[PDB]
């Protein structure tokens, strides 16, 4: 049980990892969506690279 | 700030993408918290046990 | 616990309505968020009711 | 759709309203399944016992 403690020690460093890592990484990936689908969103149609 | 030329001329595809994306996001955090709060009880159960 | 298993299912049954409830109006809130700087994402500036 | 007239000569401040909204749709989702999800962990437990 102690060995199995452990692992689920190793098991919580894990996914924390993850879930920061990924919640992070998709906060960003989400700032530049919004700033794309704000500022740009086909905006550029609007431009149309006339 | 993303990417250094991206894709410009047509980006709708990358929005999309990005969509997916962030579904992947809510996916992916609903996941990890299920898990471990659901291993956290298993630990709750060795600890007792 | 069999008990507690029937006040389980009544907090799931009202958490899961609530969700559902909200996360329809939320993301309907969100596809006319979506439209609008899709649509007119400050295109009525261009339009501007000239 | 989502007002009826709603001051749709300029619309602009609703956005930024509804991004409010959005963020506010993640939490208010984030937590309810998380409280349901819990319970269904421990409804399991339940069960098991």
């Amino acid at each position: 049980l102690r060995q199995r403690h452990t692992e689920l020690e190793r098991e919580v460093s894990r996914f924390e990892d993850q879930t920061q890592q990924q919640r992070q990484q998709y906060a960003q990936a989400k700032e530049s969506l919004t700033t794309l689908n704000r500022l740009i969103p086909q905006v550029t149609l609007l431009l149309d690279e006339t | 700030r993303q990417g250094r030329q991206y894709q410009a001329e047509d980006l709708e595809a990358l929005q999309n993408e990005l969509e997916a994306r962030q579904e992947a996001l809510s996916l992916s955090v609903n996941e990890g918290g299920e898990r471990r709060m659901e291993m956290r009880q298993e630990l709750e159960q060795l600890k007792q046990k």
